[PDB]
């Protein structure tokens, strides 16, 4: 290393953690999702940030504010269609980045794989929060809706809710809040990602045979940085030809009204990534093991680990395991068009029945699958 | 490298020493201490002192000489004329 | 000899190191109770008549 | 330090050149005579045929008793410390930890003869291999963490030392450390039944085998009669041995290892050793 | 220190003297025989008048015909109605019983 | 390291560089101040984040809720107090941490110093911004002066300062702004911190002689964290025994009127630490040279270590080096005092003498004061 640059400062070797970070040949565009995350959230923090200097949090002002930047501020218009159509492009990807996580069984990684989980749960919040602050009809009962259900806690439920409240109800001081929150929150998602990161680089990325890929390697300069790139790119349409020509069209709650708390909507959802999450609790008759299933919906992604009952990693080669999986993808689809619609006993008895069946996949069908093809194969 | 195995080469130095049960937590703190306060005040006091001292001077100097200006009117011009 | 109230108390308590920490707590707990109460009257003792306390009873039920 | 048993057996060198034979005949006088002295023997003898001809000087030449006070003998101090002699030309670090023990004549001398068994012993040149059972035999070997190591066991009238003895390169030497302390600590918590057996077999094994020989048995005979008196309990071993059981140990190294202050003398490359009161700091446990 | 330091930080978002202010001691007021209407909101808008604060529903419950004395109101109101009512959601069909309509 | 703890995760083998860092013998409590910065750093965050909750910032509203924290909110008067003065604790420390810096030539280290330089430059940025929330009299003008200053600038200067108020004058959105950016940019001076650190674990600290310490080293662990943390009481104390019994003391800006554009002060002035270098800029009559010196002022500590003009690092022995040096001490502290005088004649000489004697001492004697004594020794 004679007058390589890359050492004189420190800090550089630290950046021959991308650099020369060895990776497989053969990667799927499956694998782009790995940097369309961070994309998207760059990208919001700065529109995220020139909203925040004209908004303002009161509950006589704030309404009145976001009026003010789509009329009167120069560019005013677009950076509030970025940022909120932003979130949604940002929970597309992210699914996706869990799916390759499954299929692949990636999460044979034992740590990094939580770190996902969490980094996960945290999002689910902050994207949650910010849509209080328009202050719009959607957001108030919205937000009555969620929080009040917490109260289901046996003794400390009384007064733990009232205690984020600051008061009996959602007025001033409960906003105050949600958005100091929604502002500081996302620093500490990109704290933990640069964690989530680490410890990657140990083992380097699995690859989709599912076979330690030793022999082959690449430099990651070259040939990967531009594959982000054009990964990059194709974004920006999908994100531009949303927020450019059909505003409002994943933008689905149609309410702009001013808050009343005397007056109710007819139908009340959250948009549209959150639904299924809430479509499992109606089907609870029962409040209090209501509340635990949707807990409990997304904390069984920690336990998977546990459930790996095969011989080899990949489900691209085994059928039946292969077979299941993508009716869990409609079931999951179903859960989402499900809860988008009034409770009536059509509809009633559907979530009730896709409800177990979620469970059934995951929690049962699966970890068996594997046992019978260990079988079948003599292994 | 690691830090504590190759930092540098020393050769025939002998250390000794007790367990901190074994002795106290104050040999003499007051009779041996009130001395080395002393002989170690001295040594800078020298060297400090002075520049501190020219500015208190020029404070209430300064002071002094901003009060005649101001508050007596009548001082260099009286109300004769 | 009888061992000095220290070198019972080391053998008892301090070298268990759960115990060590449990009397920590228990210690702290009882500590507040009392050293609290004291305080007050310290403070209220120097200032007599100063607060409704005191000055309350000349209008309070009336 | 500070007692007549902290010096050295040559004593310094300039002694050697001072001392004068006036000293001699004084000291030849004062320590010579009986009871101090003590024959034995073990072989085709029998016992009569020796006394006979144990008789006439030494009747004797006396080897008498007078007084020379009473016994110039008193109890010596513990003192915590650490010395290092830290010389970093040569290729290797010794180190030698240890804590005080009992003395000759005591029960407690028999539990921690079955310890020392336990954790064992490993060197470079053993067939051992990585399949050994002693927990230091295994992992010392598996990295080469140390050259070598042997644990010490020194009983003097009513004082004893406890501790080890290993060799490490340089790099290596905090790694022993920490690994050691792990023994000592699982001992006095978590031992157990099964592991006590291997201790306890192997020490009638050596016990025995320490007595093949005319010279081995005889030289035992005569440290035994000014330690113990004249016992010589062999098949009374066995019969004390049988009383150590898991809380027997437990009861027995919890005083002389948990939480006390230990003594360190090393001989240089020793530079990576920590500093004193990380060792301190490493005896007790505080459940981690 | 540290337990009266803790509780000091989360005792601040614990709650806030003026919204303490809240919890109606007027109540009192008004409306007739039907009305209703008969609401406000406030986050409670003791009772007091007496006693009473125990509950019908929200915005003027405001008692069981202020158990007969006077309520608003006092059950019957306007369409449909104070207790029994229904006036539950759009509008039927369970009304306001309960039974006893307390 | 066998069943070692602190490689399993690997961070904590990044947590190495702490406990076992070594690090001299003989130090002196002047080296402390390397924690407590951090501390009274962290300090902020939390008591800086609980007041954002109930804080507005609004032209109408703002003033009215400061009043609103100190009234009305439990506990809500010690917050906003440890805040505030947790800034001028903040810099009292900063300072020394320069302080020791050269008076034992630790500026040797090339890079380190420099990321200090800017991260010097940030806080003192923030510190003023925030010191305009509450939107009080002396904030108001006191922002006016600062700002306007700027449009000295030959030719974008009558832009460039109309871009930051956006309008003509420091009505609302000028407001709004300095909030945004006093929240966030903390956590920016938390990156660099952590980057302001790395480079000194490649070289080791410096010590009070002066002398490369090699053959004595000490671990961290026992020793010196448990004098951080007798270092860390020390400051609680004079924490709040400043901010328990007299809490305006060091709030030495007397002025809670709402601000009123039309009356004026008739004495303004920054808060202390600021002054010396306000008072600077009175000095020089011409308006555009001088704003160049108050920038210029703090900018010279860049380029000290070019200057290092002697053969051994310490100023403990030499006693020259050592004399100056002391007079700078008044030097400054003189100035403090000249700037928080009215601009009568018997003042305005003096900061005009004042002033060419601070350079003078750094950037002409000292850098000879090193040359004789090399001459003196035989050197
Ligand atoms: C992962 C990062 C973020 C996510 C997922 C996110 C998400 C959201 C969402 C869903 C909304 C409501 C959308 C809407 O009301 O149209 C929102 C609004 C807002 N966000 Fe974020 N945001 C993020 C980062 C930020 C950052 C870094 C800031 C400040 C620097 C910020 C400031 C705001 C503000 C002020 C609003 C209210 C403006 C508005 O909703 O019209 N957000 N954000
Ligand atoms: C904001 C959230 C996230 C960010 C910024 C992020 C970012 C990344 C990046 C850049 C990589 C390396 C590229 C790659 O391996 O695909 C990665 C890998 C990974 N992430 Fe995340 N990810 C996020 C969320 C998650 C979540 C929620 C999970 C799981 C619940 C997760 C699990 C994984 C796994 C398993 C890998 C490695 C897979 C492999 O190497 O084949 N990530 N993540
Ligand atoms: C190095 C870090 C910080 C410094 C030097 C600092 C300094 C200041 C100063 C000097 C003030 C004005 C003091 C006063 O008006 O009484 C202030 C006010 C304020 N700071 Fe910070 N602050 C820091 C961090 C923070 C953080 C991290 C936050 C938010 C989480 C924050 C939020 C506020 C708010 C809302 C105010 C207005 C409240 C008030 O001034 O009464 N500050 N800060
Ligand atoms: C928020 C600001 C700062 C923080 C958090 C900070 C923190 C630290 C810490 C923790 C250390 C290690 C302890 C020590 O070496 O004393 C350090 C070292 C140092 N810092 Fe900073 N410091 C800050 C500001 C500065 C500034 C403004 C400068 C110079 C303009 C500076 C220059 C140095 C130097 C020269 C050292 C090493 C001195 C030595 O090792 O003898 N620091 N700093
Ligand atoms: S700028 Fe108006 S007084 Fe200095």
């Amino acid at each position: 290393m004679t007058n390589i640059r890359k050492s004189h400062p420190l800090m550089k070797i630290v950046n021959n953690a991308f650099i020369d970070l060895p990776a497989p040949s053969n990667i799927s565009s499956w694998w782009n999702f790995g940097s369309l995350l961070g994309i998207c959230l760059i990208l919001q923090i700065l529109t995220g940030l020139f909203l925040a200097m004209h908004y303002t949090s009161d509950t006589t002002t704030a309404f009145s504010s976001v009026t003010h930047i789509c009329r009167d501020v120069n560019y005013g218009w677009i950076i509030r269609y970025m940022h909120a159509n932003g979130a949604s492009m940002f929970f597309i990807c992210l699914y996706m980045h869990v799916g390759r996580g499954l299929y692949y069984g990636s999460y044979t990684f034992l740590e990094t794989w939580n770190i996902g989980v969490i980094l996960l749960l945290t999002v689910m919040a902050t994207a949650f929060m910010g849509y209080v602050l328009p202050w719009g009809q959607m957001s108030f009962w919205g937000a009555t809706v969620i929080t009040n259900l917490l109260s289901a806690i046996p003794y400390i439920g009384t007064n733990l809710v009232e205690w984020i409240w600051g008061g009996f109800s959602v007025d001033k001081a409960t906003l105050t809040r949600f958005f100091a929150f929604h502002f500081i929150l996302p620093f500490i998602i990109m704290a933990i990602a640069m964690v989530h990161l680490l410890f990657l680089h140990e083992t380097g990325s699995n690859n989709p045979t599912g076979i330690s890929s030793d022999v082959d390697k690449i430099p990651f300069h070259p040939y990967y940085t531009i594959k982000d790139i054009l990964g990059a790119l194709l974004l920006i349409l999908a994100l531009m030809l949303l927020v450019l020509f059909a505003p409002d069209l994943l933008g689905d709650p149609d309410n702009y009204t001013p808050a009343n708390p005397l007056n109710t909507p007819p139908h009340i959802k959250p948009e549209w990534y959150f639904l299924f999450a809430y479509a499992i609790l109606r089907s609870i008759p029962n409040k209090l093991g209501g509340v635990l299933a949707l807990a409990f919906s997304i904390l069984i992604l920690a336990l998977i680990p546990l459930l790996h009952t095969s011989k080899q990693r990949s489900m691209m080669f085994r059928p039946l395991s292969q077979c299941l999986f993508w009716a869990l993808v409609a079931d999951l689809l179903t859960l989402t068009w499900i809860g988008g619609q009034p409770v009536e006993h059509p509809y009633i008895t559907i979530g009730q029945l896709a409800s177990v069946l979620y469970f059934l996949l995951i929690l049962v069908l699966m970890p068996t699958a594997g046992t019978i093809e260990n079988k079948l194969l003599k292994w | 490298g690691r830090q504590f195995g190759h930092l540098t080469r020393v050769r025939h130095v002998i250390t000794y020493s007790l367990s901190p049960f074994e002795q106290r937590a104050f040999p003499h703190y007051f009779s041996k201490g009130i001395p080395n306060v002393l002989r170690r005040t001295r040594a800078c006091i020298l060297r400090v002192a002075p520049p501190f001292v020219a500015f208190y001077l020029v404070y209430t100097w300064g002071t002094q000489e901003f009060e005649k200006s101001k508050r007596k009117n009548p001082a260099a011009y009286e109300n004769d004329r | 000899v009888a061992p000095t109230l220290t070198a019972r108390l080391y053998s008892l308590l301090f070298r268990r190191t759960s115990t060590f920490a449990l009397t920590i707590v228990v210690g702290a707990l009882f500590f507040e109770r009392a050293f609290d109460q004291g305080a007050d009257a310290i403070y209220e003792h120097i200032n007599e008549g100063k607060l409704w306390k005191h000055i309350k009873h000349k209008y309070e039920n009336k | 330090q500070g007692t007549p048993l902290a010096q050295s057996v040559e004593g310094p060198s300039e002694n050697v050149r001072k001392l004068s034979r006036a000293d001699l005949t004084e000291y030849l006088s004062r320590h010579y005579k009986a009871p101090r002295m003590v024959l034995a023997a073990a072989g085709g003898l029998e016992h009569r045929q020796l006394l006979d001809l144990a008789q006439k000087h030494f009747s004797g030449l006396s080897g008498t008793y007078d007084e020379d006070a009473v016994p110039t003998l008193s109890p010596c101090r513990f003192t915590g410390s650490q010395i290092c002699h830290r010389e970093d030309g040569l290729p290797l670090a010794h180190v030698a930890i240890a804590v005080e023990g009992p003395g000759w004549a005591h029960p407690d001398n028999v539990a921690l003869q079955v310890a020392n068994a336990i954790i064992g012993h490993y060197d470079c040149t053993y067939g051992g291999g990585a399949h050994l059972s002693s927990p230091l035999a295994s992992i010392a070997a598996t990295n080469k963490l140390c050259q070598s190591f042997q644990t010490f066991n020194i009983c003097y009238a009513d004082t004893g030392l406890l501790g080890a003895h290993f060799v490490c390169d340089h790099m290596s030497i905090d790694d022993m450390m920490f690994v050691l302390q792990g023994q000592w600590m699982r001992l006095c918590t978590s031992a157990t039944e099964s592991e006590v057996l291997r201790g306890k077999n192997l020490l009638r094994n050596a016990l025995v085998s320490h007595l093949d020989g005319t010279t081995p048995v005889c030289e035992d005979i005569g440290r035994s009669l000014l330690t113990y008196g004249r016992r010589i309990p062999l098949a009374e071993w066995e019969s004390r041995i049988a009383e150590v059981d898991a809380r027997v140990v437990r009861e027995v190294c919890s005083k002389y290892f948990y939480d006390q202050c230990p003594a360190v003398a090393g001989f240089g490359p020793i530079e990576q050793l920590p500093d004193y009161n990380r060792i301190r700091s490493g005896m007790f446990w505080l459940r981690f | 220190a540290a337990k009266n330091v803790v509780s000091q930080f989360v005792s601040s978002m614990s709650a806030s003297a003026d919204v303490l202010a809240m919890s109606k001691i007027e109540i009192k007021l008004s409306d007739i025989p039907e009305g209703k209407n008969m609401a406000f909101k406030w986050r409670g808008k003791d009772q007091e008048a007496a006693v009473e604060v125990s509950q019908l529903r929200d915005p003027q419950h405001d008692l069981e015909r202020v158990k007969k004395p006077e309520w608003v109101i006092l059950i019957g109101v306007c369409t449909h109605l104070g207790c029994v009512p229904i006036a539950n959601a759009g509008d039927f069909g369970g009304y306001y019983c309960p039974c006893h309509g307390s």
